[PDB]
């Protein structure tokens, strides 16, 4: 019902217990090193097997 | 207490004191040899 | 009902992203006591006039 200007689109592969590291506000390998969101992140990502 | 030989159980607890030494919190966490790191009270970068 | 009542002894032990829970607790808290120093003292000012 509702929408936005413009939504972006970011792509790559992870590990099987690396689903947890991409979410906003935590640390850890990924998020400290390779890719880490902001604390006021709107928006949310997908994972598939 | 990381490299030691045996541990103990949830029935016989073991304690140890440690004070009056220099620490290194810094490779607790880098390492590859653990999967749950995560804290209550303290950051763990501010542990340094 | 904060962790303790000096606001350097947050930042310097929590993460910003839960930082900010404590220090809201120290600032809600301290509002409430300026209000009241200030409505006891606008009823001493209309006594002395």
């Amino acid at each position: 019902d509702l929408c936005f200007t413009n939504v972006y689109a970011d792509s790559f592969v992870i590990r099987g217990d690396e689903v947890r590291q991409i979410a906003p506000g935590q640390t850890g390998k990924i998020a400290d090193y390779n890719y880490k969101l902001p604390d006021d992140f709107t928006g949310c990502v997908i994972a598939w097997n | 207490v990381f490299n030691a030989t045996r541990f103990a159980s949830v029935y016989a607890w073991n304690r140890k004191r440690i004070s009056n030494c220099v620490a290194d919190y810094s490779v607790l966490y880098n390492s590859a040899s653990f999967s749950t790191f995560k804290c209550y009270g303290v950051s763990p970068t501010k542990l340094n | 009902g904060a962790i303790s009542s000096v606001l350097n002894d947050i930042l310097s032990r929590l993460d910003p992203p839960e930082a900010e829970v404590q220090i809201d607790r120290l600032i809600t808290g301290r509002l409430q006591s300026l209000q009241t120093y200030v409505t006891q003292q606008l009823i001493r000012a209309a006594e002395i006039r």
